[PDB]
RNA sequence: CGUGAAGAGGGAAACAACCCAGACCGCCAGCUAAGGUCCCAAAGUCAUGGUUAAGUGGGAAACGAUGUGGGAAGGCCCAGA
RNA sequence: CUCCUCCUAAAGAGUAACGGAGGAGCACGAAGGUUGGCUAAUCCUGGUCGGACAUCAGGAGGUUAGUGCAAUGGCAUAAGC
RNA sequence: CGCUCAACGGAUAAAAGGUACUCCGGGGAUAACAGGCUGAUACCGCCCAAGAGUUCAUAUCGACGGCGGUGUUUGGCACCU
RNA sequence: UGCCUGGCGGCCGUAGCGCGGUGGUCCCACCUGACCCCAUGCCGAACUCAGAAGUGAAACGCCGUAGCGCCGAUGGUAGUGUGGGGUCUCCCCAUGCGAGAGUAGGGAACUGCCAGGCAU
């Protein structure tokens, strides 16, 4: 039942990066099967929210970009050093 | 291994030949059958060859496997090297000692004509 | 062929020697001085190297 | 006070002299080393104490060869 | 008081103390005592940390300690004024931000965080009560 | 690497070495840099939206506290919190 | 207090301190030349005296050995035997 | 071929001390006093609270450790004379 | 033309290990003898010579198989040249360069010259 929304990302990279997550936002990277990966943001606030929840690192997620649905699971996920904030997240195609 | 010691036992020689740019005269020697090449420089395309496994050469011999034979393929592979003007070669023992058959081909290959 | 407008904008003082020689190469002598100059890699590269103290009218 | 310390030896100016693409004189030393860090190739010596050296004018050349990922010199003729 | 049974050499450069910390996660326990800040931790420090922490759990559950002190620090003694590196005299810890100092288990979380509270009041650096994550 | 030394001018109250900037001479012309625009003292008592009530601004730490502004969640609640 | 090796030394060279650590003031007519040959440590198992460790045999292992003497860089085509 | 000329670019073939009886040329390039910078040390505050206090951590002391203030001891430096 | 084998190279783990299977007409290997050429600091073990009864057992080659080794993105992170800034022991901003590790995944090599055997 988890479905996330995110945007396709227009730049890349430290600069963009940091200020995504100055912007309240962070990246996240979406592979796996034959498509070509795909390079999404997410909204810090709501991702990490549903995160705390055991079973978003177990069940299967919807990922809503440009209308089109992806079925995803998390796969890894890089967290801030001390803060409880999350930097990154990388998704494979289920 | 016996062919691994032997190897190891070669490549010295092998080494300092492609360092000094020269035309191979390999010899290999197996129990029944020995062979010779000549082999340019750059190690990778045989100008002549002659061994115990042609027909030609195999059908003059009691025994492909000794002395005589050696001397038959020395011979050989000397008068092909001659008559495509070659004329300068080094000997090539392959770690094998310089000794009864391999020598014999050797002996063989500077009477019919090889320079070395 | 095309050309570009490079205008010096801050001082040449206490910079990096290498910032000093690419304001040489590209002719700058002074605070307010404007060189005209061909459109080339090469040129774009010495403005990219001293770009935080001059300037460029296309 | 006092220290057991305060030796050292004089530096030796190792290393490379003549990096790829330069153009050689035959002799002209190409990298001073201890041991061989680089090994001898193509038209290049290695002196009594592996000091590599052009044996023939041309352009230097390093690469690596051999089944032990060795790094070799070697003289281009030019 | 922990101090490497024995070294390769016996003093070492000041050097400096940049970057943020490998070793974020709870690795062994269930509750963890993060530093947030950057600094060192003497091996009395520790000792004194790990001493508070046992006694409010009554020696029930487990404890790891993340870090060791093995940078030996030298001082000069008093009315001496070069001549030589002064003798080392204690044992550190160097830590980044991020760093998992100190981390608990088979205790309950309330418990655990008074105990890592009364701990964190021997330390230099400032701290944050952690938890284990699945990912 | 930069400046002083061997470098004046403007700024940082005053302050070789910081910031801006390199004084050939004259002008009772003009534009700017750093830094500034209520009076001393040249120029906004300028415009719009907020924050602070401590003269904080205009000296400092672990640590303490219903100071006050903003944001995302959570528990209970007209079946009465 | 002269000489050698490492680090400091900021991935070319060089780079200071009464900075951090170690060595030299020789040896060898073979321990030098060359030709031919060869490959280590350690452990396990079995075996008279013989035992933790002698020599023998097999296996594992793969240079964890070796290098006339410090340390570094090298060394199987061995520079090791 | 002859030098531990080792103070190792080697003053001579050949060399130790005292001066509070002292003297000259110099230096705040360099010590002793006082100033300055610093604040390890010193002194004075504070934070946590093991415990002592019949019970009771906080009447009164406060162990293991943590954070500051002063310029105030012992010192470091060698900036002024 | 294809298959198999031997020799010399290119390349230097996507190419190496392990595990399982498989090949003897030829080739290779083990193999059979040794008075002799030659040899053992003893030993025909090795080296060497003279051979061809036997066997593919070992070795070797070939085939299969991810349990390993090995290779390996995208994205993010670390660092950093230049310019600017802060609360300056450490960081942030603009711009340029951008890892290592890890993840998805790949992966049981490819190839040149000459010679021999078989089929064709
Ligand atoms: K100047
Ligand atoms: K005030
Ligand atoms: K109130
Ligand atoms: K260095
Ligand atoms: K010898
Ligand atoms: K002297
Ligand atoms: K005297
Ligand atoms: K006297
Ligand atoms: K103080
Ligand atoms: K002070
Ligand atoms: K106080
Ligand atoms: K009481
Ligand atoms: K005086
Ligand atoms: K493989
Ligand atoms: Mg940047
Ligand atoms: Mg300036
Ligand atoms: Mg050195
Ligand atoms: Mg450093
Ligand atoms: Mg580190
Ligand atoms: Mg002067
Ligand atoms: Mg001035
Ligand atoms: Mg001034
Ligand atoms: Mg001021
Ligand atoms: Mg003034
Ligand atoms: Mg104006
Ligand atoms: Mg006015
Ligand atoms: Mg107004
Ligand atoms: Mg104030
Ligand atoms: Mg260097
Ligand atoms: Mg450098
Ligand atoms: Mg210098
Ligand atoms: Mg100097
Ligand atoms: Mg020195
Ligand atoms: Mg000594
Ligand atoms: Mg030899
Ligand atoms: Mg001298
Ligand atoms: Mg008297
Ligand atoms: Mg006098
Ligand atoms: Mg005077
Ligand atoms: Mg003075
Ligand atoms: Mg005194
Ligand atoms: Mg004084
Ligand atoms: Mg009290
Ligand atoms: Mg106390
Ligand atoms: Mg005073
Ligand atoms: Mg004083
Ligand atoms: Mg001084
Ligand atoms: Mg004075
Ligand atoms: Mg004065
Ligand atoms: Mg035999
Ligand atoms: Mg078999
Ligand atoms: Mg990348
Ligand atoms: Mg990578
Ligand atoms: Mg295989």
């Amino acid at each position: 039942m988890f479905t996330i929304n995110a945007e396709v990302r227009k730049e890349q990279g430290k600069g963009a990066s940091r200020r995504l997550r100055a912007a309240n936002k962070f990246p996240a990277i979406i592979y796996g099967g034959k498509e070509a990966p795909l390079a999404i943001e997410l909204d810090h606030d709501k991702v990490m929210n549903m995160q705390a929840k055991a079973e978003f690192y177990s069940e299967v997620l919807t990922i809503v970009v440009d209308g089109k649905e992806i079925k995803v699971k998390a796969q890894d996920v890089q967290r801030h050093p001390y803060k409880p904030k999350l930097q990154h997240i990388d998704f494979v195609r289920a | 291994d016996k062919k691994s010691a032997r190897i190891r036992r070669a490549t010295r020689a092998r080494r300092k030949l492609q360092e000094l740019g020269a035309t191979r005269l390999v010899v290999h020697r197996t129990p029944r059958h020995i062979y010779a090449q000549v082999i340019a420089p750059n190690g990778s395309e045989v100008l002549v060859a002659a061994s115990t496994v042609e027909k030609a050469i195999a059908e003059q011999l009691k025994y492909t496997g000794n002395k005589d034979a050696a001397a038959a393929v020395g011979k050989a592979v000397a008068e092909r090297a001659l008559e495509k003007g070659i004329k300068d070669v080094s000997f090539d023992r392959s770690g094998f000692q310089y000794h009864g058959r391999v020598q014999a081909l050797a002996d063989a290959a500077r009477e019919a004509g090889l320079q070395f | 062929a095309k050309t570009i407008k490079i205008t010096q904008t801050r001082s040449a003082i206490g910079r990096l020697p290498k910032h000093k020689a690419t304001l040489l190469g590209l002719g700058l002598r002074r605070i307010g001085h404007t060189v005209e100059r061909e459109d080339t890699p090469a040129i774009r590269g010495m403005i990219n190297a001293v770009s935080f103290m001059v300037k460029v009218e296309e | 006070g006092s220290t057991r310390n305060g030796r050292d030896s004089e530096a030796k100016r190792l290393g490379v002299k003549r990096f790829g693409g330069e153009s050689v004189l035959a002799g002209s030393i190409i990298v001073r080393q201890r041991g061989t860090k680089f090994h001898a190739g193509a038209n290049v010596g290695c002196g009594r104490d592996h000091t590599l050296f052009a044996k023939a004018d041309g352009k230097v050349k390093f690469e690596v060869k051999g089944p032990k990922n060795r790094k070799f010199i070697s003289i281009e003729a030019e | 008081m922990l101090q490497p049974k024995r070294t390769k050499f016996r003093k070492m450069h000041k050097g400096r103390n940049r970057g943020l910390a490998q070793g974020t996660d709870v690795s062994f326990g269930s509750f963890g005592l993060k530093a947030v800040g950057r600094g060192r931790l003497t091996a009395r420090q520790i000792e004194a940390a790990r001493r508070a922490m046992t006694r409010a759990v009554k020696r029930q559950g487990k404890i790891w300690i993340r870090v060791f002190p093995d940078k030996p620090i030298t001082e000069k003694p008093l009315a001496v004024r070069g001549k030589g590196k002064g003798n080392v005299e204690y044992w550190v810890a160097l830590i980044q931000p991020g760093k998992v100092l100190y981390e608990m288990d088979g205790v309950p979380e309330e418990l655990a965080r008074e105990a890592f509270k009364l701990a964190a009041a021997k330390l230099p650096i400032k701290t944050t009560f952690v938890t284990k994550t699945v990912m």
